[PDB]
C-alpha cells in the first residue's frame, strides 16, 4: 500500500516527463502490490487512453469507480475516453455524474464545457468554463479554451486585458516546460511573438514523439535513388480530409494531374470513406489509395508507408483535427513536407520543409518556421474552382447596367440566351444583358414568390436558394449544376442601389481593430452595407452592438451559412470583399475571387495573415494589397465611390481568375513537381534540407 | 453540415 503509493507517485512523474512506457509499467506494479488501489487504476486508465487503448482504459476507470464510487475524477476522465470513442451520450452521463458527486470539481466543469463547445452550444460552454475558473482561478486550460469561445462569438469584453493574460499564461507555461494551453492552430489569433508560436507548435509536436517512443522502432532505411521505383518519385499525401472538407475543395484534382512518367502518387487517408464524390475522385485518380483509418496502430501504419517506398511524405493536417503526426514522427520517408492544410509551422524536427511562397513567407521571417522554406513560384495556394464550379466562368444579368444585382449562371446559359428575343451584349470578355421583358418578369416573379424553379423556352431555371431541393450533390460542389441558376440581391435582403462589402469568414477571424476599420469604411461610403454570415448566429448581436458603439446606424446585413455552391455563387452579388487581417480568408479567399469579387487585404506577419495577399499577387491585383490600416480603408473607400475604377478592378479579377495561374491546377501541379524534384536531388546528393528559392 | 478547418 505505501510501497504502491511510491510506485504510483513515480509513475505520475514519469508520465509528466513523457516517459509513457515507464509510467504504464509502474502503475501496473502498483496494482500488483495493491490491487484495490483506485487512483492507480484511474491513472493507468488515463495513460492507456493517451496511447489509444480505449477499451482497456474504460475497464480500469470502472475498476477505480467500483473501488471508490465517489471518485469524481475517474468519472470525469472516463467521460473524455467516451468522447474520444464518439459516445457523446456516455461522455455527458459521466461528466454530469462527476459534477453531481463534487460540484466544486473544476476539471469536470472544464471537460463538460469542451463537449458543449464541440456540440455547437457556445453559451453553455462559456458558462461551464466560467464555473471552472470561479472554482479554480489559476486554470490555464479553462482560461484559454474560454478565450477561444469568446473569440467565436465576438465577445470582446476586456479584450486587450484578455490578450495580455493569454500571452502571460503561455510565457509561464513555456518557462516551466509544460504543454501550453493555447492550441497551435489558435496561436495566430493572439498577439504572441513568433518565437512563442513556434514554441507552442514544437511542444505539441513533442507529444507525438513521446507516443511513438513506446514502440522502440529503429530509424527506417530510406531510398538513395529512384532505381526500385522505375525512375519515379514516390509522393505520399497524408490527410484526414479526403472527403467533404475545404482541403479537398482545394486540391482534389492534384493527385490525378501528376505526371505518371516521373511520379507515383500514394494517398494515405486518415479518415474513413464519407461517401462523397471528393473521396471517390482522389481514390480513382491517385496511383495508390491507402485507408490508414483501418490501421489505428501508428507503428503498423508507418510500416505500411515505408513498404510503399515513399520519397516525399506530405503532411496535409499539421495540428488540425484528425491529424496523426505520430506517422511523421517515425520518419518513414526521407523527405517530409508540410503542405496546404495547415497555415503555420509544425515547430517539429520531424518535418523538413514547408511548401509556401515568397509573398506568404518572405525570407525575413524564416525564424517563424522550424522547417526550411520551399517556395512555389506564384502562390502555394490552389483551388479546385475551375473543375467544381465551371458554371460560374460566365454570367448574364437582367436589367431591372449592373453586373451584380440579378445574375444568371449555367452550363447551358448560352443556349438559353440564344432563344431570347432582345439580348444585349456589353463588352467588358462580355456580359449578356436580358432587358426587362415578359421573360425577365417571369424570372423575377419566381424569385419574389420564393418558387423553386420554372421553365422558359424549355430551359430549366432554378432559384439559387433551392439548390439542395433540386440536386443536393450540386449544392455541395460534388456535381456541377445541370440547370441555369438565378441569384439576386433581393434573395439576401441586400440593397439594389448601394455598395455591398462582404466578408464570408467565420466570425472568430474578426477582432475589434478589424471591425473599427470596417465601420470607418462604411461611414465614408453612404448607403453601403457590410454583408456577413451567421457563422455562428450567436455572434451577430455582439458585432451589431460594437458597430453601434463605433457610430454605425442596419448597415450590417447577416445571411445564414449556405451550401458550398450557393456560397461561391452568391459572392457574385458583392461589389468588394473586405478580408480579415488577423487571419485571412484562405479557402474563403479563393471562393470570393472565383466570383470575380475584388478582395482588399492587409498582410500581417503570420502565414495565416498573408495568404490573401499571396493569392492577389498571383492573380495580378497588387492595387488591392494595403501596407497599413489607412491604405486598407482608402482602397476600400475608393472601390465603393469611384465606380469606373470599381468596374475596372472587377473586370481585372473576372478575367485574371482564368488567365492568371491562381486556379490553374495543371500549372500548379507541374510547378509542385519541379519543387519535389529539387527537394529530391538536393537529398540524393547527400545534403541536409536547406531553404529553396 | 459546413466542414471547416479546425484545431
Ligand atoms: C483549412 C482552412 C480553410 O480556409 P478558411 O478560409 O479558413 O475557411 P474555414 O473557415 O476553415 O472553412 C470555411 C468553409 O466553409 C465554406 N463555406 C463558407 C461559407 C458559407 O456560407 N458556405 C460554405 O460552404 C467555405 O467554402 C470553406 O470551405
Amino acid at each position: 500500500p505505501t510501497h504502491a503509493d511510491s510506485l504510483n507517485n513515480l509513475a505520475n512523474i514519469k508520465r509528466e516527463q513523457g516517459n509513457i512506457e515507464e509510467a504504464v509499467r509502474l502503475y501496473r506494479k502498483a496494482l500488483e502490490v495493491f490491487p484495490e488501489f483506485a487512483a492507480a487504476h484511474s491513472n493507468l486508465a488515463s495513460v492507456l487512453q493517451q496511447q489509444g487503448k480505449l477499451q482497456e482504459a474504460l475497464m480500469h476507470y470502472k475498476e477505480a469507480i467500483r473501488i471508490s464510487p465517489t471518485f469524481a475524477d475517474a468519472y470525469s476522465n472516463m467521460g473524455n475516453t467516451l468522447k474520444e470513442m464518439q459516445d457523446v451520450q456516455g461522455a455527458l452521463q459521466c461528466y454530469t455524474r462527476a459534477i453531481q458527486i463534487n460540484p466544486a470539481f473544476a476539471d469536470a466543469h472544464s471537460n463538460l464545457a469542451s463537449i458543449h463547445k464541440d456540440s455547437g452550444n457556445i453559451p453553455e460552454a462559456i458558462a461551464s468554463y466560467r464555473t471552472a475558473l470561479k472554482l479554480k482561478p489559476d486554470f490555464p486550460d479553462a482560461y484559454c479554451n474560454l478565450a477561444h469561445c469568446l473569440q467565436i462569438v465576438c465577445d470582446w469584453t476586456d479584450y486587450d486585458e484578455r490578450m495580455k493574460k493569454l500571452v502571460s499564461i503561455v510565457a509561464d507555461q513555456l518557462e516551466k516546460n509544460r504543454l501550453p494551453s493555447v492550441h497551435p492552430h489558435h496561436s495566430m489569433l493572439y498577439p504572441l511573438s513568433h518565437g512563442f508560436r513556434k514554441a507552442i507548435a514544437e511542444r505539441h509536436g513533442n507529444l507525438c514523439l513521446d507516443k511513438i517512443n513506446v514502440l522502440h522502432k529503429p530509424p527506417y532505411e530510406h531510398p538513395k535513388d529512384l532505381k526500385l521505383s522505375d525512375g519515379r518519385l514516390r509522393v505520399g499525401y497524408v490527410s484526414s480530409d479526403f472527403g467533404n472538407h475545404p482541403t479537398s475543395h482545394l486540391m482534389q484534382s492534384i493527385p490525378g494531374m501528376h505526371n505518371p512518367d516521373k511520379f507515383e502518387v500514394f494517398c494515405y487517408a486518415l479518415s474513413p470513406d464519407d461517401g462523397t464524390n471528393f473521396r471517390v475522385k482522389v481514390m480513382a485518380e491517385a496511383n495508390h489509395f491507402i485507408d490508414l483509418s483501418q490501421i489505428p496502430c501508428n507503428g503498423k501504419a508507418a510500416d505500411r508507408i515505408h513498404q510503399d517506398g515513399i520519397h516525399i511524405l506530405v503532411n496535409m493536417n499539421g495540428y488540425t483535427k484528425g491529424a496523426r503526426n505520430e506517422l511523421f514522427a517515425l520518419r518513414p520517408a526521407p523527405i517530409q513536407a508540410m503542405w496546404l492544410g495547415y497555415p503555420g509551422t509544425s515547430g517539429a524536427l520531424f518535418m523538413d520543409y514547408i511548401i509556401t511562397d515568397q509573398e506568404t513567407s518572405p525570407a525575413e521571417v524564416a525564424e517563424q518556421y522550424s522547417e526550411k522554406l520551399a517556395y512555389m513560384p506564384h502562390t502555394f495556394f490552389i483551388g479546385d474552382h475551375a473543375n467544381m464550379f465551371p458554371h460560374l466562368k460566365k454570367k448574364a444579368v437582367i436589367d431591372f447596367i449592373y453586373d451584380n444585382r440579378i445574375v444568371l449562371n449555367g452550363i447551358d446559359l448560352k443556349a438559353f440566351l440564344d432563344s431570347l428575343p432582345d439580348v444585349k451584349i456589353v463588352k467588358m470578355l462580355n456580359m449578356p444583358v436580358i432587358p426587362m421583358n415578359t421573360i425577365a418578369e417571369a424570372v423575377i416573379e419566381m424569385i419574389n414568390r420564393g418558387q423553386i424553379q420554372i421553365t422558359i423556352n424549355g430551359f430549366s431555371i432554378s432559384n439559387g436558394l433551392a439548390t439542395t431541393q433540386i440536386n443536393n450533390k450540386a449544392a455541395t460542389g460534388e456535381e456541377v449544376p445541370r440547370t441555369i441558376i438565378v441569384t439576386t440581391r433581393s434573395q439576401y435582403g441586400l440593397p439594389e442601389d448601394a455598395i455591398v462589402y462582404c466578408n464570408f469568414n467565420q466570425l472568430y477571424k474578426i477582432d475589434p481593430s478589424t471591425l473599427q476599420m470596417w465601420a470607418n469604411i462604411l461611414k465614408r461610403v453612404p448607403n453601403s452595407v457590410l454583408w456577413l454570415l451567421r457563422f455562428p448566429a450567436v455572434g451577430e448581436p455582439n458585432i451589431q452592438q460594437y458597430a453601434q458603439n463605433m457610430g454605425l446606424p442596419n448597415r450590417i446585413i447577416f445571411s445564414p451559412v449556405a451550401p458550398k455552391e450557393e456560397h461561391v455563387r452568391r459572392g457574385q452579388l458583392a461589389d468588394v470583399c473586405l478580408d480579415t487581417p488577423l487571419c485571412n480568408g484562405h479557402t474563403t479567399g479563393m471562393d470570393v475571387l472565383w466570383a470575380g469579387t475584388p478582395m482588399v487585404t492587409m498582410p500581417g506577419e503570420t502565414l495565416a495573415s498573408r495568404v490573401a495577399a499571396s493569392q492577389l499577387t498571383c492573380l495580378g491585383c497588387l492595387e488591392l494589397i494595403a501596407k497599413n490600416r489607412q491604405e486598407y480603408e482608402d482602397i476600400a473607400v475608393k472601390l465603393g465611390t469611384d465606380l469606373e475604377y470599381l468596374k475596372k478592378v472587377r473586370g481585372k479579377v473576372w478575367k485574371q481568375r482564368i488567365s492568371s495561374p491562381l486556379f490553374n491546377t495543371k500549372q500548379y501541379t507541374m510547378e509542385l513537381e519541379r519543387l519535389y524534384l529539387q527537394m529530391w536531388e538536393h537529398y540524393a546528393a547527400g545534403n541536409k534540407p536547406d531553404h529553396m528559392i | 453540415v459546413t466542414p471547416v478547418s479546425t484545431a
